């Protein structure tokens, strides 16, 4: 459920009535294989710094 | 929708 | 340091004939958030020039004429309420180390995740960093006692917040308006205020003053995706 630690998601996290809750990612981001994680499908995607990782 | 127009160009622009 | 030698990549300063006006925030290539009460006194403007990247040779920094500035209907000069506007750049700046835009969250993630971060990241003005600690929803309308004034907006509680202290004035108080207060949440920064009476403004003990940059998310999602009209500075309706 997205309303407890945002369903464990790493950024979005959207209910379901049926079955369990869905994560997804923001713009100039992608959901990896684990559901939860997303990784950047940009050079510079929003809210990083750039020199802390590179 | 309506928007108000305030200013056309800032050179012309007052506030 | 959060941000190398306190600069964050989506910070934003605002200048119009070559002076400081105000700070702001890039949320993507072609806008910026800023402050509404950055705009209440336009007199004698030649131009409105966004400036990012590195400022402290020729290194890292790009400027951008500011085609248009867009405020909500509810914005009433002088009122500490519904501070917030919309800058779209004539062209969009150039992604680099220096210049990156500051995720703008989707409305329940920020109401259900980062408006219960502990601490906030907030940029000013030289480029300063600042980490601030919110006031919770519940003491929110006391923090805003001061910032109140009899006749104003309603809902100050609403779309306002607070977080941190400021107990003296500072020379940095322009760049520092209108700027970001992000919101860190697993490994990404995201908007989540806007200086409106900031740290180091006045003499006066305070707290920051921010507006709530979720109540806007919608709204700010309209404009970017509405058909462009003529004119450098609009009244938009809000909601």
């Amino acid at each position: 459920i997205c309303v407890n630690e945002n369903g464990g998601c790493e950024q979005y996290c959207s209910d379901h009535t049926g079955t369990k809750r869905s994560c997804r990612c923001h713009e100039g981001y992608s959901l990896l294989a684990d559901g939860v994680s997303c990784t950047p499908t940009v050079e510079y995607p929003c809210g990083k710094i750039p020199i802390l990782e590179k | 929708e309506e928007w108000e127009v305030l200013c056309w160009t800032w050179e012309t622009c007052e506030r | 340091k959060v941000c190398p030698k306190g600069e964050c990549p989506w910070q934003v300063l605002l200048l119009v004939n070559g002076a400081q006006l105000c700070g702001g925030t890039l949320i993507n290539t072609i806008w910026v958030v800023s402050a509404a009460h950055c705009f209440d006194k336009i007199k004698n403007w030649r131009n409105l020039i966004a400036v990012l990247g590195e400022h402290d040779h020729d290194g890292d920094e790009q400027s951008r004429r500011v085609a248009q500035v867009i405020i909500p209907s509810t914005y009433v000069p002088g009122t500490t309420n519904h501070d917030i506007a919309l800058l779209r750049l004539h062209q969009p700046v150039v992604l680099t180390d220096h210049v990156v835009p500051l995720c703008l969250p989707e409305r329940t993630f920020s109401e259900r995740t980062l408006a219960f971060v502990r601490f906030s990241l907030v940029s000013g003005w030289t480029a300063l960093e600042l980490m601030v600690l919110n006031v919770p929803r519940l003491m929110t309308q006391d923090c805003l006692q001061q910032s109140r004034k009899v006749g104003d907006s309603p809902n100050i509680t609403e779309y306002m917040f607070c977080a941190g202290y400021s107990d003296g004035s500072k020379d940095s108080c322009k760049g520092d308006s209108g700027g970001p207060h992000a919101t860190h949440y697993r490994g990404t920064w995201y908007l989540t205020g806007i200086v409106s009476w900031g740290q180091g403004c006045a003499t006066v003990g305070h707290f920051g003053v921010y507006t709530r940059v979720s109540q806007y998310i919608e709204w700010l999602q309209k404009l970017m995706r509405s058909e462009p009209r003529p004119g450098v500075l609009l009244r938009a309706p809000f909601p």
